């Protein structure tokens, strides 16, 4: 766990998440998917403490999937993000809090708008045009401030995202073994296989 | 009649009918005999079978190296009370490095049975127990009734037709009490005692159950070919 | 923070 | 807490509370389950003494437990919701720990277990509900149809019915359903299900609900017109 | 701040033969630089031909032996006077030790006896219940002195057949009860010389099919 | 977690041919302050046991009450309470040993070192030690605190092993105990001159001696010691 | 690791002639890293306005909590809660978490609909009420705001004049604090109209 | 013990009915009639107050119609005290949902949870059921305008027009007769009053013996307004339809 | 009404005696113990021909060395099996060995009387627990809701029990082979069963030291049914 | 030092046999592979007691699954029972690093890395223990998917030997396992005492050491 | 201690 990025463009949300799982002086895996599909049009990437990350992600996934079955209806990205924030807001004052930072990229089918939410482990929620967790932000935010436009296409968004990964690969101390990119739009969630 | 619905109700003549109905379950149970000398204490139990294809219901349970009982009535209730005695005998050993007195064993059973006769929801124990043991004050024989009444005796018998064996021991009292340093002769007296409670059936090899404890004898149970000597 | 004469 | 033993044995060796819970099922609207060669169909009666109903928002008789399993029922409607909720939670809990969706047999066994627990728990009465649980096991194309009842016994059925006048529609299915050759297609399976309900229902208007479940989480509910076409076809063939 | 643990010193030694097994332990009990007792036995007959010693913190050692002895008693009550096999005893002790994983028994446990084939068995435990059957184990204060000597003399480690160019190893063979007691006595006299917490007396418990025999030998009292 | 406030020092004891002797001074120290001087630290249980207690006095007074209550509880429904079913030293010890270890296991110990000295019903000598950790051991000679360091060496010269017990008389044994109490008064800074001594014999029974004093002390040689090295006056 | 100064931010409230003003910055950061420039710290429940500074997760939590409590209040009372009453509710709620508190510096502002009296109040993190005629300040630049307000403020300012005073108080205070700024918002509240203005300020 | 005095509230009859639920419905059948009618552009809630006294304060009174949130209201039939327990629970449940998801609770989810509470009292606890039947009138952005009813059994169903309390048999026949799908609010208001006017056990229907409420989108652009009618507003609507 | 844990004037628990009446209504289950193994057979009794008979699970595995057949309110047996399986595996974890068939039965029978005013009523199901251990070899136990268990050489429970038990009395001897026992269960089941016995409405099982507990296939049982009919016609 | 890698012919599992208490070599004859069932293997690295206790406990949970479900537990389900268990104890001080390797029909050959801080990873290659890096060095530089069963067994053995040599806290002997569609097959205990010299002579490697 | 490859 280290690098998770998110870019909201005109008609989609794009999540990029590092593939490296490191323990001590060994890269145990270089093909790790740091994301779970909460619903057909909602994706959540996660980074933080080992074990807590997956345990939290799957717990949220189970709860959103339970809701979807009960009501025969998909919760809005805003509604899901609010649920997730409250769980982390509860967690931080628990005996052992979840040390997990998440990005929630979703497409609201009622509004026909992409939505990107950044929530830290304290339960601090913000809706952003572009978001990052950990040290990634210290490079990508200033880069996106310059190059990002609100009316960009998915293809322009992917080129903007390539520019971020290149900068991180150049200046980041640790080898994060590239990223898995996923696009959330009106047609649901799909993975870019060649990045 | 109207006062037998639960154990918490007294009858107009001051009787507890549920406790009396629990006492009735013992009378239906198979006969078991207890008797002791000054050196040894002996349990003799007539085991009962469902049919010829079934096993014979084990009547005798070991509680410690120096104590154990025979049962008559609800066997599961005997298991609960015997398990409680095992724990109390064991508590005495671990905490005080002390073998539990057979008299205290009785007092503990009495108090456990009593609590079930004064509270709503619960029921009386449906079993009678004959506890034998050898402690610091020699050989002992106790008779436990689920009313809570525990009695120390030289000899006794409980179950169906127990009056036959109880009359014999009342006649033989002076003889068997002085069978000191002779296990086999004390058992013979016990086997002859239980024989006075038999009707149509006789003591066979897989029917008879004997247990003995004494001065230089740990509580041991004899079943199968080990009791063929005493037929 | 906390206010405390 | 309320402790009373409500479900208890009678002199003749019957638990009347469990048997009176079956009477509540017998009062409930008729529900039928028929499994074909490559599908299961759940047919459900809706009583026509209720006009001015809003069918958009009114709770549907067939409930999705997961994306691949469905549950229909006969008896107390309020009681059914508690079993459906528990089943849906257990469905998600299984996916979380086993990393695989429930089998229809497992989901049935759980629901049946819940129904049984209420037949020897203090302070509770049995569920006045019998369920038909149908679906397809993950990565499997063999159709599954199970029945549960208040007592807690469950079993697999080639075709089964529960609720009021269920003995009439069971009589129909017993002679009309061939074990050696089940309904080969979706149309054949739906028609036999509609036919079986038309023995009991009254009119084939807004009284019959049909839900078709197919392999790999392929569940769809038929509309009024779609069902009405089956009713119109059967009646014309009948006049012979 | 109150420290619930203490070091009562001493050392224990378990060797397994073909049809027998010995569990030896010095009879010295200490705290810091003081001798508490010159004869305090810590090797116990627990019944069913199982001998046990829990060396280290004597209070935790006594507590464990006491609980296992009680475990053997209840095994008879619950399973129709069935004999507790050494392998079953070993697994039972693991659960006793790991039961207090977060407040450990500060002891090195060794049990000895015969397996169900009648062959000599020695099991050794760490403080939290990790166990392993071995031919040979020393435990306690002087374990580090005795154990490498046992590797050499019992398991014939680093010993090659003379003139074979260090190619053929010395062949493994079972030792006689006479040869084993010689190694135990020489192990404890050596440990007594070079370890301050070991001495006073040596008590060996020998386990055969016939039962549990005892032997006692004087050690240096300095 | 505790810290001991009012404390009692060494308890010393040894076996002899027919029974056991135990002794302990009558001081209740409050750190360096020798606060209380009338403190009895030997507590008899029946006519066949004496429990000597060192360490925290508040916890000692708690143990007194437990032993007092144990005698009462034993007497309940017990016709042989003054005969066959009387409290044995082994019963009293094992009870205390259980409590001491249960309390250490709850991280709330009775801050004491206890020696249970007595004679069993079969005439066997009983002498066993237990402390705040629940550590138990038995020996021909047992001592607590400074007693362990200074008394044991002197008492072991009399009874070095088991075979020396039948050869040791009550006169020789008591002489060694009284000598040890003098040495402790010389060298233990939290000891007093006044002490109690108890003899439990299998023949003569329990003899409890109060208000004993250390005497026949050597102080005369002190007058000749002048300065810390070079001083001649 | 000081909860009150992780995210940063400021709130200031002033009174005028038959009016009140409440203003806040828009910055949400993670220490040095600026994250969001849209994070508003002023909420309203009917005609009662609440500005909350401190740990952002608690700002969001308390907003949701007071919306919850004011909604139930209105349903049972059949009327909107007043500033004086709401102030007591905030104090109650914060002190309920005395030994596990919300790391916040809340500020109540509003006009009592019955009396028409301008009302402002401030709180510490454990719910001690700080009532004031003039002004209330809160956040990481509270020292700066105290200095600005104490010098600039004068009583009975008209809504248009009051706007200029509170705005200049916030802007100049925010420019001397690293963790505050990144845009500001000013609410001018009259008896039965409320104007909300976004200020132009330096974006560093 | 106490077994002697236990009514056993949560058991089945030999016929497979819940005694207490059936007797609770018999209780509700004597309560003042409450009607809900769902139109295409709003919902009407009409309820008849139980035999009014002339000295009853009518303007500052609430017996039948209660507000759960800004989008959902309920008409009550049965024990008012029992209803207020369930209403306060429903009000809290709505706020819990809003707090969690930052969205107003969908009507059915509120109805289901309130119905699940009633079900609980019929299966376990050994307590009497709530002697209350609700008519839920509410709006959400999923299904739009919705009418539901729940009863002591904890069973709920959706409706276009429904009556609870007294003379539901007669009331449901009159609604079934005159109701149609393309109906407006103003028409539904007239139907609601005309139905009560005929099914009432009173001599003549008057303003002082009625509670009235509408849930329209009659507010300014794509937002819902709840109108709990004042005494004078009921007096005017009663004259306007020509009942008085 | 009355209490659940009430004694009758004869000295029996009403609820335990009433639960025994429920077991008499249950489908027949037969067990026979030999020196070559223990055989367990049950009547499935499908309520309707549409019910898939293979889903009727009235013979059940507790461990590799212990099997179980049931009769009565079969739904009640689920929690009894769950306990038996846990007890069997738990003992293996604590003692690194197989658990004695008697010790397993005793563990199940401890649940029996844990009812009153614990669960609300006794179990309405009787169990035949068949198994093997190194000490007492091949064993068959009859576990009742009374909390009592008898060891049996052969035992029948259910509706046709008294008729079947009288037949087992005559037929059983100490030198029965496993094959002889298999046929004897089928023979006695066919006698007491209402509908005609075949591989679909009757199920066989056995437990042997070598292969452990095994439920027979419908193909295997069908051949034993055909072998049984031929042997009866052969004299 | 323990390792398990996936190849054409199934799964190879290799572990050392050394247990240490500080710098003290406590044992050189320890089973670090637990045989849960004929198609499931469990590796052990960390606290001996923690691994030994919880992996034998896992074996009981896997047995209860196939009794209840009449079907052998999946490698995923088995690994997740252990990962969900250690996660409940997260922060308590449990020290375990394990790999659940097995074959089922639906999954095929599968390896799951499960450690005490709750990490659960599916993968083709894993090395766990104090000498995991030494094993990686040899394994990675010689690994191909198209290795033979004979070559794969040797590479697994050689990778432990490499770590057994360099890592002070690894050694004793090498325990080999080969997992196929038919289940696990034991490929013997190999003492490093004889294996090192046998490998050195035959392979011509270990030129750092005095021959 | 407790043994820890
Ligand atoms: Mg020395
Ligand atoms: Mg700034
Ligand atoms: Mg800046």
């Amino acid at each position: 766990m280290d690098i998770i990025l998110g870019i909201r463009v005109q008609d989609s949300v794009i999540l990029a998440s590092s593939k490296a799982v490191t323990r001590g002086i060994s890269v145990l895996k270089d093909s790790d998917d740091k994301t779970r599909q909460l619903s057909p049009h909602t994706l959540m990437s996660f980074a933080g403490e080992a074990g807590d990350t997956v345990q939290f992600a799957e717990y949220i996934q189970a709860n959103i999937q339970l809701y979807s079955i009960r009501e025969d209806y998909e919760l809005s990205p805003q509604a899901v993000s609010s649920f997730v924030r409250q769980e982390l807001a509860k967690s931080i004052r628990s005996r052992r809090p979840y040390q997990v930072n998440v990005l929630i990229g979703g497409y609201d089918k009622k509004k026909n708008k992409p939505e990107l939410y950044q929530i830290d482990y304290l339960g601090t929620k913000v809706e952003l045009p572009y978001g990052a967790h950990g040290y990634s932000g210290f490079y990508t935010f200033s880069l996106l401030d310059h190059h990002y436009r609100p009316d960009m296409t998915t293809e322009e968004g992917l080129d903007l995202l390539k520019l971020c990964v290149q900068e991180l690969e150049k200046r980041m101390p640790m080898d994060f073994k590239g990223v898995i990119v996923k696009i959330v739009d009106k047609d649901g969630i799909r993975q870019v296989d060649d990045f | 009649n109207n006062y037998d619905g639960d154990t918490v109700t007294f009858s107009p003549t001051g009787r507890l009918f549920q406790v009396e109905y629990a006492l009735e379950a013992i009378k239906q149970g198979s006969v078991t005999v207890g008797l002791r000398s000054n050196t040894h204490a002996v349990l003799v139990a007539l085991k009962r079978n469902a049919d010829e294809l079934s096993s014979y219901q084990k009547k005798i349970i070991k509680c410690d190296e120096h104590m154990g009982l025979s049962l008559a009535g609800l066997a599961p209730d005997a298991r609960v009370l015997s398990n409680y005695l095992r724990q109390q005998c064991n508590y005495s050993s671990l905490v005080f490095n002390r073998k539990l007195a057979v008299e205290r064993a009785g007092h503990l059973l009495c108090d456990k049975a009593q609590k079930n006769t004064q509270s709503y929801g619960g029921r009386p124990y449906g079993v009678g127990l004959l506890i034998i043991g050898y402690d610091k004050s020699g050989a002992h024989l106790l008779e436990f009734q689920p009313s809570g009444n525990v009695t120390e005796l030289y000899g006794t018998a409980i179950g169906a037709r127990s009056q036959g064996a109880k009359t014999y021991l009342e006649r033989t009292l002076d003889t068997f009490i002085k069978i000191d340093g002779n296990p086999d002769e004390l058992i013979k007296a016990g086997v002859e005692a239980i024989s006075q409670s038999l009707r149509d059936e006789s003591l066979t090899v897989d029917n008879l159950s004997i247990a003995i404890v004494g001065k230089d004898t740990p509580f041991t149970i004899y079943d199968g070919e080990a009791v063929a000597k005493y037929i | 923070x906390f206010l405390x004469x | 807490g309320y402790d009373r033993a409500l479900s208890i044995f009678s002199p003749d060796g019957h638990i009347f509370q469990v048997e009176y819970a079956l009477e509540a099922v017998k009062r409930g609207t008729c529900a039928v389950g028929v499994k074909g060669k490559n599908c299961v169909v759940l047919g459900c009666e809706r009583r026509s003494t209720l006009k001015l109903q809003d069918t958009r928002i009114t709770p549907s008789k067939v409930s999705k437990i997961d994306s691949h399993v469905v549950l229909s029922f006969s008896g107390l409607n309020a009681d059914s919701r508690i079993l459906i909720e528990k089943a849906r939670v257990e469905a998600q809990s299984h996916r979380l720990t086993l990393e695989d969706p429930v089998t229809v047999e497992y989901l049935t066994r759980y629901v049946a277990g819940v129904q049984q627990r209420y037949t020897q728990s203090g302070g509770v009465r049995p569920f006045g509900v019998s369920t038909l649980i149908a679906g397809f096991d993950p990565r499997d194309d063999e159709p599954k149809l199970y029945q549960t009842e208040p007592s807690g016994i469950y079993s697999s059925w080639s075709a089964q019915t529960i609720g009021r006048n269920s003995k009439t529609v069971r009589e129909f299915l017993e002679k009309n359903y061939d074990r050696k050759e089940p309904p080969a297609t979706v149309e054949e399976c739906v028609k036999l299900t509609v036919r079986s309900l038309l023995e009991v229902v009254q009119t084939g208007a807004k009284n019959i609900e049909i839900t078709v479940v197919k392999p790999d989480s392929d569940i769809v509910a038929l509309s009024s017109e779609e069902i009405n076409q089956y009713v119109t076809q059967i009646e014309q063939e009948k006049q012979e | 701040q109150f420290n619930p643990y203490g070091d009562n010193g001493g050392t224990i030694l378990g060797i397994a033969g073909e049809d027998f097994a010995v569990l030896a332990g010095d009879t010295r009990n200490i705290t810091d630089y003081s001798i508490n007792s010159r004869y305090e036995p810590k090797v116990f007959d627990c019944g069913d031909n199982i001998v046990m010693s829990a060396n280290g913190f004597a209070a935790d050692g006594d507590a464990l032996v006491k609980r296992f002895k009680n475990s053997v008693k209840w095994y008879h009550f619950d399973h129709n006077d069935k004999k507790l096999s050494i392998n079953s005893a070993a697994r039972n002790i693991q659960h006793l030790l790991y039961g207090k994983r977060f407040f450990p028994y500060y002891v090195h446990t060794i049990i000895a006896g015969l397996d169900e084939d009648g062959k000599g068995a020695v099991y050794s435990f760490d403080p939290v219940g990790s166990y392993e059957r071995e031919q040979c184990r020393a435990g306690g204060a002087a374990a580090s002195l005795i154990m490498p000597f046992l590797d050499n003399q019992v398991n014939f480690k680093n010993q090659y057949e003379p003139g074979t160019n260090g190619k053929v190893k010395k062949p493994l063979k079972y030792l006689s009860v006479e040869e084993v007691i010689k190694l135990v006595r020489d192990s404890f006299t050596s440990a007594t010389e070079r370890h301050i917490q070991v001495g006073d007396g040596l008590e060996i418990l020998i386990v055969t099919k016939d039962g549990v025999r005892k032997e006692f030998y004087e050690l240096k009292r300095d | 977690t505790q810290q001991p406030i009012v404390t009692g020092t060494s308890v010393i004891s040894m076996k002899y041919d027919n029974g056991v002797i135990i002794a302990a001074d009558n001081l209740g120290s409050y750190g360096s302050l020798l606060r209380f001087n009338g403190v009895e630290r030997l507590i008899p249980v029946g006519d066949n046991t004496v429990v000597g207690i060192s360490g925290d006095i508040s916890d000692m007074q708690h143990i007194e009450r437990l032993l007092k209550d144990l005698v009462t509880e034993n007497a309940y429904d017990n016709p042989l309470a003054d005969a066959e079913e009387a409290l044995e030293p082994s019963y009293i010890f094992e009870y205390l040993a259980t409590v001491m270890y249960q309390r250490r296991s709850k991280m709330n110990p009775l801050w004491n070192a206890i020696i249970v000295a007595g004679v069993q019903s079969n005439g066997d000598q009983f002498l066993r030690y237990v402390n705040l950790l629940g550590v138990t051991y038995s020996s021909p000679t047992l001592a607590t605190g400074f007693g362990a360091h200074m008394a044991n060496p002197l008492l072991r010269k009399v009874v070095d092993r088991e075979s020396d017990i039948p050869k040791t008389t009550v006169q020789v044994a008591e002489e060694a105990i009284v000598n040890a109490m003098r040495v402790l008064y010389y060298r233990d800074a939290r000891s007093s001159r006044n002490f109690s001594l108890a003899i439990i014999d299998k023949n003569t029974g329990l003899t409890f001696k109060k208000n004993l004093q250390v005497e026949n002390m050597k102080w005369d040689f002190a007058k000749d010691i002048k300065g810390y090295g070079t001083q001649k006056i | 690791s000081d909860p009150s100064s992780i995210n940063g931010g400021i709130v200031v409230a002033m009174t005028g002639k038959d009016c009140v003003a409440i203003a806040c910055d828009l910055r949400l950061g993670s220490q040095s890293l600026g994250v969001s420039n849209k994070f508003e710290k002023i909420f309203h429940y009917g005609h009662v306005f609440l500005g909350i500074t401190g740990l952002a997760t608690d700002v969001t939590t308390l907003n949701e909590m007071f919306r919850y409590k004011t909604n139930l209040y209105k349903l049972k009372e059949e009327r909107a809660i007043e500033p004086e009453t709401f102030t007591q509710l905030v104090s109650s709620s914060l002190y309920e978490r005395r030994f596990g508190p919300y790391f916040v510096g809340p500020v109540v502002a509003g006009i009592n609909s019955k009396s028409g009296k301008p009302f402002i109040a401030g709180f510490d993190l454990i719910g001690c009420i700080d009532e004031a005629k003039d002004f209330i300040v809160s956040g990481t630049a509270s020292d700066q705001l105290f200095g600005m307000c104490e010098s600039l403020y004068e009583p009975n300012l008209e809504p248009e004049d009051l706007f200029e005073t509170i705005s200049q108080a916030l802007l100049n205070a925010a420019d001397r604090d690293a963790l505050s700024g990144w845009g500001a918002v000013v609410y001018i509240i009259k008896k039965d109209e409320v104007v909300k203005r976004y200020l132009k300020m330096r974006q560093d | 013990g106490s077994r002697r005095y236990d009514s056993r509230t949560t058991i089945f009859s030999p016929e497979g009915r819940l005694y207490q639920v059936e007797y609770a419905l018999e209780s509700i059948s004597h309560a003042g009639t409450a009607i809900g009618i769902m139109a295409s552009d709003g919902i009407v809630l009409a309820a008849e107050r139980k035999v009014t006294s002339t000295l009853l304060e009518q303007d500052t009174s609430t017996e039948k119609l209660y507000k759960l949130n800004d989008k959902i209201a309920v008409a009550v039939a049965g024990l008012t005290a029992d209803a207020e327990i369930l209403i306060n629970t429903a009000r809290i449940h709505a706020q819990n949902y809003l707090k969690t998801y930052n969205e107003d609770i969908p009507v059915e989810i509120l109805v289901r949870r309130l119905s699940d509470i009633k079900q609980g009292y019929t299966q376990h606890g050994g307590l009497r059921p709530f002697g209350v039947s609700f008519i839920y009138a509410g709006y959400d952005d999923r299904y739009g305008y919705q009418l539901y009813t729940s009863n002591p059994s904890g069973n709920y169903t959706g409706w276009k027009a429904i009556s609870v309390g007294a003379n539901t048999s007669a009331a449901q026949t009159l609604l079934q007769m005159d109701y149609k799908d393309d109906m407006k609010v103003d028409d539904a208001i007239e139907l609601a009053l005309k139905t009560l006017s005929k099914t009432t056990d009173s001599s003549a229907l008057t303003y002082d013996r009625l509670e009235f409420a509408t849930i329209r989108k009659g507010a300014n652009d794509g937002e819902v307004y709840q109108k709990i009618f004042k005494p004078q507003e009921i007096k005017d609507i009663l004259v306007k339809t020509g009942i008085t | 009404d009355r209490g659940v844990s009430t004694f009758s004037p004869e000295g029996r628990l009403f609820q335990v005696e009433y639960s025994l009446e429920a077991i008499k209504l249950g489908s027949t289950a037969i067990g026979i113990a030999t020196k070559e193994g223990v055989v367990l057979g049950v009547e499935k009794r499908a309520t309707s021909p549409l019910l898939e008979s293979d889903s009727i699970e009235k013979i059940v595995e507790i461990d590799r060395h212990i099997g179980c057949a049931m009769s009565g309110l079969t739904a009640d047996a689920r929690s009894m099996i769950e306990h038996a399986r846990t007890a069997a595996v738990t003992h293996n974890l604590y003692y690194d060995e197989d658990i004695n068939v008697e010790s397993l039965t005793q563990s199940v029978c401890d649940l029996a009387l844990r009812f009153g005013e614990l669960m609300s009523r006794p179990f309405g199901v009787a169990l035949l627990i068949a198994g093997h251990d190194a000490d007492d070899g091949y064993q068959l136990f009859h576990a009742e809701p009374s909390g009592t268990f008898y060891r049996y050489n052969a035992k029948a429970i259910g509706s046709g029990s008294e008729g079947a038990q009288a037949e087992l009395l005559n037929e059983w001897h100490s030198s029965l082979t496993l094959k002889e026992a298999e046929l004897l269960v089928l023979k006695i089941l066919k006698q007491v069963m209402e509908e005609k016995l075949d591989e679909n409405n009757a199920q066989l099982s056995c437990i042997t030291k070598q292969d452990g507990f095994k439920i027979y296939d419908n193909e295997k049982t069908a051949e034993l049914i055909k072998e049984l009919k031929e042997k009866e016609a052969a004299e | 030092t323990t390792l398990a890698f996936r190849f054409q012919g199934g799964i190879i599992v290799a572990v050392d046999s050394r247990a240490t208490a500080g710098n003290w070599v406590a044992s050189q004859t320890v089973k670090k592979v637990i045989e849960i069932n004929p198609f499931l293997l469990g590796t052990m690295a960390g606290g001996a007691a923690d691994c030994q206790f919880w992996e034998t406990w896992l074996g009981s949970q896997c047995r209860l699954h196939e009794l209840r479900e009449k079907e052998r537990i999946s490698v995923a389900a088995a690994s997740k029972i252990l990962s969900n268990l250690v996660y409940q104890y997260k922060g308590a001080g449990l020290s375990m690093g394990t790999m659940i390797c097995g074959y089922t029909r639906k999954e095929g050959p599968t390896i799951y890395y499960v450690d005490s801080d709750g990490t659960r990873l599916k993968g083709d290659i894993f090395c766990v223990g104090s000498g995991q890096t030494f094993a990686y060095g040899v394994l990675d530089s010689n690994y191909k998917w198209d290795l033979s069963v004979e070559d794969a067994l040797y590479l697994g053995k050689r990778s432990i030997l490499a770590a057994a040599h360099r890592d002070a806290y690894s050694g004793g002997s090498v325990n080999l396992y080969h997992v196929t569609e038919d289940g696990w097959i034991y490929h013997g205990n190999h003492d490093v005492g004889e294996l090192f010299w046998k490998v050195k002579e035959e392979e011509g490697s270990f030129n750092n050491v005095i021959g």
